[PDB]
């Protein structure tokens, strides 16, 4: 069976500014099959009360979903999401970046 | 509005 | 000026873990607008925008027909194709399904689609006459014989040409203040230091819909396709989309670069450079 691993991207929705309340993304794209595993993390622990969009796709047929959370970015809080999808071997951890 | 027929495949 | 409307069906096998589950999803554009999940407590159409919660219980209790009748056929579909391939019981397949109308800048229908797929892979498609099919291969054409028998392609022209189109035209006058609103991209070009003689200039959109959008870098005039880092448009979570585009410049030569945003919400094409 062909399968396709996702893409990663971490962000937020608005630009950040450190202590405003401001909202962590998770796209995920481009994976095939559909079922996917996918974590918020706050300091390496996975974040409870995260929302999905519902499951859609592209027109190459591959999957694309949208996790996101309510956070307020610091100085030395560490942001990430953690992905398993079975094109992957371990989970995929992708650090949230500022500038990215 | 979605289309109304549904056909096996 | 011109729109589209398109609903995506997902039916998933999952052997051991309960009956195949049916999704269909909405989509005006770049706004998603309806959900059914066969998979929820109760599986029902739900509005996922807020101009289609002014239609009536018809409507909701016959979209919901509709999806618990597909819920049911693709789940004999999956069955039939696991068959045509010669599967074992054991693995997850995924039938797919994309169709639905596009209008042009005059709400006058430019083409219909209907596409399906098996495990990622065309399967079957609607031609564009709306009249005849695309069969990927042997299993694809048993399909097909199933579908000119029952007239499918017949009843999908009258379906893409009629009521795609009307109620698509219904959506967008209901949906006006956000669907035929195109937002502009807010853009910056931010500056990072690689190394002494290299830095990354990245130019940004933010905030813009819908989702079609050109961000490109140049170079004295002249494009840097193989040299410029482009991220794929992602969402917001708010109705909008991101993106950015990004080069490795030789320090000092940061003024030979020039960024070039395209956007349906701008009053004119955007000109940026890094200002210091």
């Amino acid at each position: 069976m062909i399968q396709r691993t996702p893409k990663i991207q971490v962000y937020s929705r608005h630009p950040a500014e450190n202590g405003k309340s401001n909202f962590l993304n998770c796209y995920v794209s481009g994976f095939h099959p559909s079922d996917i595993e996918v974590d918020l993390l706050k300091n390496g622990e996975r974040i409870e009360k995260v929302e999905h969009s519902d499951l859609s796709f592209s027109k190459d047929w591959s999957f694309y979903l949208l996790y996101y959370t309510e956070f307020t970015p610091t100085e030395k809080d560490e942001y990430a999401c953690r992905v398993n999808h079975v094109t992957l071997s371990q989970p995929k951890i992708v650090k949230w970046d500022r500038d990215m | 509005l979605p289309f109304e027929k549904s056909t096996i495949m | 000026g011109s729109h589209s409307m398109r609903y995506f069906y997902t039916a998933m096998s999952r052997p051991g873990r309960g009956e195949p589950r049916f999704i269909a999803v909405g989509y005006v554009d770049d706004t998603q607008f309806v959900r059914f999940d066969s998979d929820a407590a109760s599986p029902r159409t739900e509005p996922r925008a807020p101009w289609i919660e002014q239609e009536g219980p018809e409507y909701w209790d016959r979209n919901t027909q509709i999806f618990k009748t597909n819920t049911q056929t693709y789940r004999e579909s999956l069955r039939n194709l696991r068959g045509y391939y010669n599967q074992s019981e054991a693995g997850s397949h995924i039938i797919q399904r994309m169709y639905g109308c596009d209008l042009g800048p005059d709400g006058r229908l430019l083409r219909g689609h209907d596409q399906s797929a098996y495990d990622g892979k065309d399967y079957i498609a609607l031609n564009e006459d709306l009249s005849s099919w695309t069969a990927a291969d042997t299993a694809a054409q048993i399909t097909q014989r199933k579908w000119e028998a029952a007239r499918v392609a017949e009843q999908l022209r009258a379906y893409l040409e009629g009521l795609c189109v009307e109620w698509l035209r219904r959506y967008l006058e209901n949906g006006k203040e956000t669907l035929q609103r195109a937002d502009p991209p807010k853009t910056h070009v931010t500056h990072h230091p690689v190394s002494d003689h290299e830095a990354t200039l990245r130019c940004w959109a933010l905030g813009f819909y819908p989702a079609e959008i050109t961000l490109t870098w140049q170079r004295d005039g002249e494009d840097q396709t193989q040299d410029t880092e482009l991220v794929e448009t992602r969402p917001a979570g708010d109705r909008t989309f991101q993106k950015w585009a990004a080069v490795v410049v030789p320090s000092g030569e940061e003024q030979r670069y020039t960024c070039h945003v395209q956007h349906e919400g701008l009053p004119k094409p955007l000109t940026l450079r890094w200002e210091p």
